[PDB]
């Protein structure tokens, strides 16, 4: 099984460099280029370039020529790519896929991509607010406010609920996460009884415990 | 300089055939373009499955292949199957730089329809403290996986302060997704009536809550 | 097999 492996987030102020790594590993490392691929909400897959392990040649998209600059570790079977002058825009997914040969071809097996976020936002802690029904099941949930930056962990009564629960990916609005879950409990336990949100923040050192009551 | 374009979105049973294809602004898809296919399920999962108009990739399940159809560079997948359902990008060489569509979003019902479970959610008083308001308004167990939210405040339509999340695969493959609509706590003070709309293949579901 | 994607490098 051919995989690689590329880290999921990483944080950067803008105007620093970072160094986004690709192992390899399944096959001989040399018999395949390396393509890179960015993509950003909205947009689509841009073509970054690519590079030939053998060779070390590579073919740049005149738009990443400045930006970008790929190369290989030959002995530990990985691809790396340097990003320059970090903006803004440069905040993003960013793909590693190897290139197979012949009669041109395809592009077979991808890296899961690395999350590239750019911004110079300190960290700031969750704000726990309980969403509770405006007083046959009942659902309840947690409000995570204004967290940064990526990512939280919302868990219901430290994991003494396995379903009713739903967890929404984050939202960004005003350079600034939210994100909220939900446990649809049996009309029953509750308020009878009670759910606890588990909401943490490592980026942060937070964790806030929230118990819900109706009014 | 040469924006590729294929279908928004499709929708297929399983069992069916359903194409896919892909514009080239320069004129025509040629045997020179080597178009590639690529497939992404869901957490950025992408496998490569057609490369230069029609070579299957090894491993890749004989029911896809790659052609021209006309003037454009299509993607025929017989025999769809649940897992199929994903999104698929087309990828476009010319001369030396590579150009993908906006990619299709393919649908294969693998189950029934389900209109979304709505709930709407005030902005809680802790919140209400902070001088801020915030409406939640929560959607589960639909399918096929696109919904469009609608906020109304005092029955006139609201658009600022209004935040959708994409939907997302439940555990039981159907999808969810939530809504957020942010006042100032003052703001809050003032008007009445709040209300989601969520509308689901054309069906309009709400969720009013007065204060 | 028709000449464009190649080039080497």
């Amino acid at each position: 099984q051919v995989q690689l492996q590329q880290p999921g987030a990483e944080l950067v102020k803008p105007g620093a460099s970072v160094k986004l790594s690709c192992k390899a590993s399944g096959y001989t490392f040399t018999s395949y280029w390396m393509h890179w691929v960015k993509q950003r909400p909205g947009r689509g897959l841009e073509w970054i370039g690519r590079i030939d392990p053998n060779s070390g040649g590579t073919a740049y998209n005149e738009k990443f020529k400045s930006k970008a600059t790929l190369t290989v570790d030959k002995p530990s079977s990985t691809a790396y790519m340097a990003l320059s002058s970090l903006t803004s825009a440069d905040s993003a997914v960013y793909y590693c896929a190897r290139y197979d040969y012949y009669g041109g071809s395809y592009f077979d097996y991808w890296g899961q991509g690395t999350t590239l976020t750019v911004s110079s936002g300190g960290t700031t802690p969750p704000s726990v607010y309980p969403l509770a029904p405006g007083s046959s099941m009942v659902t309840l949930g947690c409000l995570v406010k204004g967290y940064f930056p990526e990512p939280v962990t919302v868990t219901w009564n430290s994991g003494s609920l396995s379903s009713g629960v739903h967890t929404f990916p984050a939202v960004l609005q005003s350079d600034l996460y939210t994100l909220s879950s939900s446990v649809t409990v049996p009309s029953s336990p509750w308020p009878s009884e009670t759910v606890t949100c588990n909401v943490a923040h490592p980026a942060s050192s937070t964790a806030v415990d929230k118990a819900i009551v109706p009014r | 300089q040469a924006v590729v374009t294929q279908e928004s979105a499709l929708t297929t049973s399983p069992g069916e055939t359903v194409t896919l294809t892909c514009r080239s602004s320069t004129g025509a898809v040629t045997t020179s373009n080597y178009a590639n296919w690529v497939q992404e399920k869901p957490d950025h999962l992408f496998t490569g499955l057609i490369g230069g108009t029609n070579n299957r990739a090894p491993g890749v399940p004989a029911r896809f292949s790659g052609s021209l159809i006309g003037d454009k560079a299509a993607l025929t997948i017989t025999g769809g199957q649940t897992e199929d359902e994903a999104i698929y990008f087309c990828a476009l060489w010319y001369s030396n730089h590579w150009v993908f569509g906006g990619g299709t979003k393919l649908t294969v019902l693998g189950q029934p329809k389900s209109s979304p479970s709505v709930t709407l959610f005030p902005p809680s008083s802790e919140e209400l403290a902070t001088n801020t308001a915030t409406l939640v308004c929560t959607i589960t167990d639909f399918y096929p996986g696109v919904v469009t939210v609608d906020w109304t405040v005092d029955g006139t339509p609201v658009t600022q302060g209004m935040e959708t999340t994409q939907p997302s695969k439940q555990s039981n493959n159907k999808y969810m997704a939530s809504s957020y609509l942010t006042l100032t706590a003052a703001a809050w003070e003032r008007h009445s009536s709040y209300s989601c709309q969520v509308t689901h293949e054309g069906h309009t579901v709400e969720k009013s809550l007065s204060r | 097999d028709p000449r464009p994607s190649y080039i080497s490098h």
